[PDB]
């Protein structure tokens, strides 16, 4: 005979905290326990008695209860934390359940941080020179990586690599290898690796001298 | 579970795992929150009602399967809805475990079948085979199961694979050879069930009279 | 440091009794047991101690062992016995298999029986009349059925539904059902299904007059 | 189980679920007949071997996991089987249950990683962030498997789909980002798993001497 009531909509990116309230005449006077629910699966229990949390429930979600208002609190969201969440009261009476909150984990344009990696000395005892760009926790998904060599541009001589969109961030991140044999490696000074994407304003390239520290 | 279609004026079975912890029963209209039932406590054997229901909500349980059921009756179309079991411990108002929902959707177009009999012929073959049936028609949606004499008899049975007719409904056959020597004195009753229309029936195949 | 030979090779039809021998010098001196074995699969125990039947395995299966010559029996063999059989033999020494056989169970050409159906007297009184049409286990799947009212032809007023193969004897069968009105059902007498199929030597009429014994 | 592919020379164990019962393990090259290998009896904790393997099956057992392995040594390509767990009563001379096979093929074209560090730059951003890694080059077939510090470090990681260059070998890398400041104290080692060659390497990744 009374009613729960929830924003419809919670909307953060990756590593912030979402706040989700749960409103009703008088809340604070009773007991309120938080569910999650994915799409066509059944709600699972991750807060109860305001703030408690059931075994395996990670220790980002926490709670309160005080005044009109309980708070489902989750800090560093992740991704995979996208999913409907409903508070639920108990007065005694009447079991009652707010109308729930979709969470959306926003992923928005990130520009990748760009790392070059020399080959080993073990590596190069062997004949075989590998030079190692990485582009880390980027999106979205389009990228170019042209490598350069003593200013000269690179063709055929270069493999890549990418990941499946990261569960906490939702984030790519791609490597990009050139093979040379030792002899070329020993031949140059300047290995350079140049990246375009969409969260730089314009390509940025690393690079460093062989033999250097 | 998954998904079950249901004529308006059936009703629903929702069936429990079942100390000092509460069943509940909780649904979910599609795109909506969640909405309890009603509830049944097993140390006590008592159950507990949700006034929007009506008298609609009936709430058993079965001390030796340790199972308790809701039945939902005189469904409506906006009992369309997922149904949930939940349970949670006695007094502490939350619920640790959700099992898996059902999906029941209360539809119009539900038809239970007429069953007719396909009775074997008086010119069967004397100590040959004889063939018999059931037609089971005019239903909506699938399925239909059939079985014949509670399931005892499987061996020379064929049932058909549906055909959707140019009314829209469905219709089947499940016949039987038999030895035609049986004829007169051994008994065959197709067990015909269609779950949407809450239509269970039992019809005798016998050579007809003349 | 014996060996055990098993024909390759045994082929039945549904419903034949196969036989699969074990030969090895001496072997009636012996427990043997015997394994089926589908493609994929890990082997099953059929029998042991010659003839004894484990739990669950259908009673057509039994066997024998005297002399230089151990053999597995099935009676009415159904499609799904078609696998591979090991005899295994036992001196208390060694543990030794026979080669295998492989059981095929063949599916060649068979007519349908062919049975009609008039509609139910019940079934009138609501005003429709289904005739129905049955190929019985037949093979292989291709049938032809055209129904006749008083002789004519009839074209669109019937639907076809066929089984998948049978799992005991790998045949098909096939209802056709014919739909008119009571009225028109009341109009003619003959009510004919011709049946044409690879097995027959020519197509088969089973017929039927209207209010008759 | 399922399939594993194993290089001339490697081993391949078999396990095994371990009263009066003997376990067997038999093997089944494609297209042929049922092959003893050995056995072992939980109850007296005694092997049996098969001549026909000289001295390349090893048989050993675990009381606390009741498990019983079956080791075969110093493959080859005529190793190519199935492999199967099974298990009858004590002296009877049959087997009642079959546990799933395992098909073993033997390859002459498998080849074990070579494992390099990606060693964090030094010029990395003070009190930002550092990326290492392991490039794992040159094996045959897939998969390998890496972990950081036996799995104890996970966030950060990204293990690269493998990329088949064009010697027909695979190459991945596996890497990191960590704090910078963290380069002077903390340890970082991967964990390199090629199950076909039975390679098993850790590397210790640190930045390069000046």
């Amino acid at each position: 005979s009374y009613v729960l009531t929830q924003p419809p909509s919670v909307s953060v990116a990756p590593g912030q905290t979402a706040s989700i309230t749960c409103s009703g005449d008088k809340l604070g006077d009773k007991y309120v326990s938080w569910y999650q629910q994915r799409p066509g699966q059944s709600p699972v229990l991750v807060l109860y008695q305001d703030s408690k949390r059931p075994s395996g429930i990670p220790e980002r979600f926490s709670g309160s209860n005080s005044g009109n208002t309980a708070t489902l609190t989750i800090s560093g969201t992740q991704a995979m934390d996208e999913a409907d969440y409903y508070c639920q009261a108990w007065d005694s009476s009447a079991l009652v359940f707010g109308g729930g909150t979709k969470l959306t984990v926003l992923r928005t344009v990130a520009a990748p941080s760009v790392f070059i990696f020399p080959p080993s000395d073990e590596q190069l005892k062997s004949g075989t020179a590998s030079v190692v760009c990485l582009l880390n926790n980027f999106y979205p998904r389009e990228a170019k990586v042209q490598w350069k060599v003593d200013n000269a541009l690179q063709s055929g001589n270069s493999q890549e690599s990418v990941t499946e969109q990261d569960s906490k961030d939702s984030t790519y991140s791609l490597s990009s290898t050139l093979t040379l044999s030792k002899a070329d490696y020993e031949k140059h000074k300047v290995y350079a690796c140049e990246v375009t994407h969409q969260g730089l304003s314009s390509p940025v390239t690393k690079s460093f001298n062989r033999g250097e520290c | 579970s998954g998904a079950e279609v249901k004529k308006p004026g059936s009703s629903v079975k929702v069936s429990c795992e079942a100390s000092n912890y509460v069943i509940t029963w909780v649904r979910q209209a599609p795109g909506q929150g969640l909405e309890w039932m009603g509830g049944f406590i097993p140390d006590f054997r008592t159950a507990m009602y949700a006034q929007g229901f009506q008298g609609r909500v009936t709430i058993t349980a079965d001390e030796s399967t340790s199972l308790a059921y809701m039945e939902l009756t005189n469904l409506r179309s906006e009992d369309t809805a997922v149904y949930y079991c939940a349970r949670g411990p006695l007094s502490r108002g939350y619920y640790d475990y959700w099992g898996p929902g059902t999906l029941v959707t209360v539809s119009a177009s539900t038809k239970g079948p007429s069953v007719f009999p396909l009775a074997p012929s008086s010119k069967s073959t004397s100590g040959g085979t004889a063939a018999l049936g059931c037609l089971v028609k005019d239903y909506f949606p699938e399925p239909v199961t059939v079985s014949w004499n509670s399931g005892a008899l499987t061996s020379g049975v064929h049932t058909f694979p549906a055909v959707l007719q140019s009314s829209g409904l469905y219709s089947l056959s499940s016949v039987v050879t038999v030895p035609s020597s049986s004829l007169g004195t051994q008994t065959y009753i197709c067990n015909v069930n269609h779950k949407p229309s809450n239509t269970k029936v039992d019809k005798r195949v016998e050579p007809k009279s003349c």
